[PDB]
């Protein structure tokens, strides 16, 4: 009966942003007041909905995307943004209907000597469409000469590690991010609030 | 669930070669190779291994395995080598996370 939002926010592991995860939420009641009444988030921004009114709303489906980025990239998780993350890793649509939530996760995701287990995509032939995901590992041809799957000058591996160090300032620290999409289609609603 | 990497340790003389195998274990879902990397003694840095020349790799989806081969071993190749994979998980194989092998400690002599 109760939507499994705990599993999303509380999960011990989070995805790399380039390999971001999505959880479908359906056929359940969701008490969103638990989120918005929580002071543990550094970012909590909604588009097209007022969070306080969620507990009295119904949607066809809810989607929860989650991943880690650095603090000064959270700005890119908004409609109409550009940057390595927005262009090449995770893109919201211009008409996004949902909420972006984030918090500093230095005390989980930083490691002494550096945590290299979080990755992002540095290059791509074209920008991602909204909610597109790209997990490929092809050598990126940055010049005119074909790479033939070999690295070298202007032939670049496309993923790069963040390398999160606890001694880094907060703009460079890891942030966990949860994007809630609220989908409304001409179909029976399956995700409603306590009212 | 995991990646089983063999051998766990290895000692070789200059000129020989090393083969490392990584078997994706406890997975009913698909997976993909991400990259291989090394950690040099006394450093926390992870140096991704670019596949070319004396570094040959292969992938065998039938055996749920991927491998790396290093030719013309030199003393400076002494390090611990890791394989990283991106594995789908969960009931419907709808989530993914990266998993590393437990590593191959290579010592090169002569
Ligand atoms: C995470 O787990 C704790 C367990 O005590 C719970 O109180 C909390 O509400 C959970 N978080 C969310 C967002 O549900
Ligand atoms: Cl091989």
């Amino acid at each position: 009966n109760l939507c499994p939002f705990g599993e999303v926010f509380n999960a011990t592991r989070f995805a790399s942003v380039y390999a971001w995860n999505r959880k479908r939420i359906s056929n359940c009641v969701a008490d969103y007041s638990v989120l918005y009444n929580s002071a543990s988030f550094s970012t909590f921004k909604c588009y097209g909905v007022s969070p306080t009114k969620l507990n009295d709303l119904c949607f066809t489906n809810v989607y929860a995307d989650s991943f880690v980025i650095r603090g000064d990239e959270v700005r890119q998780i908004a409609p109409g943004q550009t940057g390595k993350i927005a262009d090449y890793n995770y893109k919201l649509p211009d008409d996004f209907t949902g909420c972006v939530i984030a918090w500093n996760s230095n005390n989980l995701d930083s490691k002494v000597g550096g945590n290299y287990n979080y990755l992002y995509r540095l290059f791509r032939k074209s920008n991602l469409k909204p909610f597109e995901r790209d997990i490929s590992t092809e050598i990126y041809q940055a010049g005119s000469t074909p790479c033939n799957g070999v690295e070298g000058f202007n032939c670049y591996f496309p993923l790069q590690s963040y390398g999160f160090q606890p001694t880094n300032g907060v703009g460079y620290q890891p942030y966990r991010v949860v994007v809630l999409s609220f989908e409304l289609l001409h179909a029976p609603a399956t995700v409603c609030g306590p009212k | 669930a995991s990646v089983n990497q063999t051998p766990r340790t290895a000692t070789k003389e200059t000129g020989e070669s090393l083969t490392i195998n990584c078997v994706v274990t406890g997975a009913s879902c698909s997976w993909s190779r991400t990259y291989w990397y090394r950690k040099n003694p006394g450093s926390s840095n992870q140096e991704r291994i670019s596949i070319s020349g004396r570094y040959v790799e292969s992938v065998n989806k039938g055996a749920k395995s991927f491998s790396l081969r290093i030719k013309d071993l030199t003393v400076a190749d002494s390090a611990t080598y890791y394989c990283k994979a991106l594995i789908n998980t969960g009931k419907d194989c709808t989530m993914n996370f990266h998993y590393d092998g437990a590593g191959t400690v290579l010592t090169v002599n002569q």
